[PDB]
């Protein structure tokens, strides 16, 4: 299962990033409607999850409490908005490397709240993976790093909530995805309506209807990814999903750099060898 | 469906001894590292009492004497300082799959021998075979539109429990797939009742029917039970007997 999930998430999110860059950097005026883009993505993902439930998991009955889904959705939205605000306040690469350090906060929050215990081998493997990924990514005053720290904390809280949900309610992947996406859609729609970006985005889309096409395609990609991601969240737990995401980002960066043939600095060599060492140790004892 | 087997049919123990009751499932009952097991205690002529959920968590208010252990397809319930109070039948239930099942039951015996939810069940005491039947469970002290599953269960002669069906406060209902074609569960919030209807009851349906309230946490737990109503299906009228 793990290789299949890795391959699917990697390719789907690579195409997702390509489409997101194409839409954002089109310069048709400038696209300053990120919030409505996330809202559309959430709506499409919710519709896809409903279709999957109706076609595959009709027999199952959801047992999770609604407030748990609401809490998970608000935590995820808070993480997203904090990361975007930090990116606005801080240079792009630093935000990327900060978001790459998800497993550490996820594990720490899990241990502190759910009282989970992990073997020190897992601790060392996760620390080594995170350090290697950070080192491989370019490595060179506050009030901008605090936002990244808050985003990491909110991501850890989301992981804790998902772990508790799956442990004590056996939540299905499709149900979890659908409910989280519905709550996120509600909150984002309320925020968009209040801020008024809905009308500006609608006028922008009417001026350039072609965007719609890409948007739809873009949204579809996200759906697929979320599915796999949520599967990885349920079958293996949030920590494994975080590690998978970080490793996927590292592999994408490594593939792009080697394709561009950018001189690989020795520090990047140490980073990649460390990432491989940690991944192998985790797999041998995973 | 999963079949639960309890190795000791009946255990003879002395006061103060440690007793271990074993239960085994036909299939793994672990869902993402948590064992979906429950243990109930039923005294004679009384509804089963909820004791343990998750195979390791003692229900609040239960004495610390009881404990649960095991994993995979083997579980055990331990009572080290057994007293006269904990003399009853013990049932192990699995919530891993929709047709929740109970073990054959283990009997324990001694040598030398407005502030809560109230449920009341009503229904005919004697019914001829092939006649549609309808039992009504009325709830007082609580509203069936709040967050709680309301289940209909039955116990055959021999103390072999069998979960018939349930309805959630949202109206979502689940049935035992074996009986999904024969029974139907409905509710009436105006009177705060819920009804179970059986079509063409046969002689095999003789049993004691309980209506219980359960909350889902690490599996479905029937914390609160009704007093049970008997139902006898016979081809003759019971008179002067
Ligand atoms: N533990 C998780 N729970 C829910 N969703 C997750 C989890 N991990 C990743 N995801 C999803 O996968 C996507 C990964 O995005 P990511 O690559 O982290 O964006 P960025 O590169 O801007 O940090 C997110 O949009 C998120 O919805």
């Amino acid at each position: 299962r793990l290789p299949l999930c890795f391959l699917g998430v990697f390719v789907c999110y690579f195409y997702y990033g390509i489409l997101q860059a194409k839409i954002t950097r089109g310069k048709y005026e400038t696209f300053t409607f990120a919030l409505t883009l996330v809202f559309i993505q959430c709506v499409i993902n919710a519709v896809f999850a409903k279709i999957l439930i109706q076609f595959f998991d009709t027999a199952r009955v959801d047992h999770t409490r609604s407030w748990l889904y609401a809490a998970c959705s608000i935590s995820y939205l808070g993480a997203m908005v904090s990361s975007n605000s930090a990116l606005q306040f801080v240079n792009y690469p630093t935000q990327v490397l900060g978001k790459s350090c998800k497993p550490i906060p996820v594990m720490l929050l899990g241990v502190t709240l759910l009282k989970k215990k992990y073997p020190l081998a897992k601790y060392l493997c996760v620390l080594l993976i995170v350090a290697g990924v950070a080192l491989f990514m370019y490595k060179p005053v506050g009030y901008g790093e605090l936002l990244l720290l808050l985003s990491l904390t909110l991501d850890g809280l989301t992981g804790v909530s998902q772990d508790h949900m799956r442990a004590h309610y056996q939540t299905g992947s499709n149900h979890m995805m659908l409910n989280i996406n519905l709550w996120s859609t509600l909150l984002l729609g309320m925020g968009i309506l209040f801020t008024g970006e809905l009308w500006e985005f609608l006028s922008f889309a009417e001026r350039y209807p072609a965007i719609i096409y890409n948007i739809l395609l873009f949204g579809l990609t996200s759906a697929l990814g979320q599915s796999f991601i949520f599967m990885t969240v349920v079958y293996f737990g949030p920590l494994t999903c975080s590690i998978i995401t970080t490793t996927r980002k590292f592999f994408t960066i490594l593939a792009s750099v080697i394709l561009f043939a950018n001189p690989i600095s020795p520090m990047q060599w140490v980073g990649t060898v460390l990432v491989f060492l940690g991944l192998g140790l985790d797999a041998k004892f995973g | 469906d999963i079949v639960m087997t309890q190795s000791p049919a009946s255990l003879t123990v002395s006061l103060g001894q440690s007793v271990t009751i074993s239960c085994r499932a036909s299939e793994n009952v672990e869902y993402y590292g948590t064992s979906l097991m429950q243990w109930y205690q039923q005294k004679p002529g009384q509804p089963p009492k909820f004791l343990i959920y998750g195979a390791s968590n003692i229900e609040s208010g239960v004495p610390a004497r009881f404990s649960g252990s095991g994993s995979g397809t083997d579980f055990s319930l331990n009572i080290h300082p057994v007293e006269e109070d904990d003399i009853a039948m013990y049932f192990c239930q699995q919530s891993r799959k929709v047709p929740y099942t109970f073990g054959s039951g283990t009997k324990l015996e001694i040598k030398g021998s407005s502030g809560e939810v109230q449920l009341q069940e009503s229904g005919p005491g004697l019914v001829k075979p092939s006649q549609s039947l309808s039992l009504t469970c009325s709830v007082t002290g609580y509203s069936i539109t709040s967050d709680y599953y309301w289940n209909w269960i039955r116990q055959f002669p021999g103390n072999k429990l069998e979960w018939m069906a349930y309805i959630r406060y949202d109206g979502t209902s689940d049935y035992n797939p074996s009986l999904k074609n024969r029974i139907s569960i409905t509710r009436d919030t105006s009177k705060n009742q819920f009804f179970l209807k059986l079509n063409s009851v046969a002689t095999e349906d003789t049993a004691t029917y309980y209506c219980a309230r359960a909350y889902y946490y690490d599996g479905i737990n029937f914390d609160y039970w009704g007093q049970g109503t008997t139902l006898t299906v016979s081809s003759e009228n019971l008179y002067f007997q």
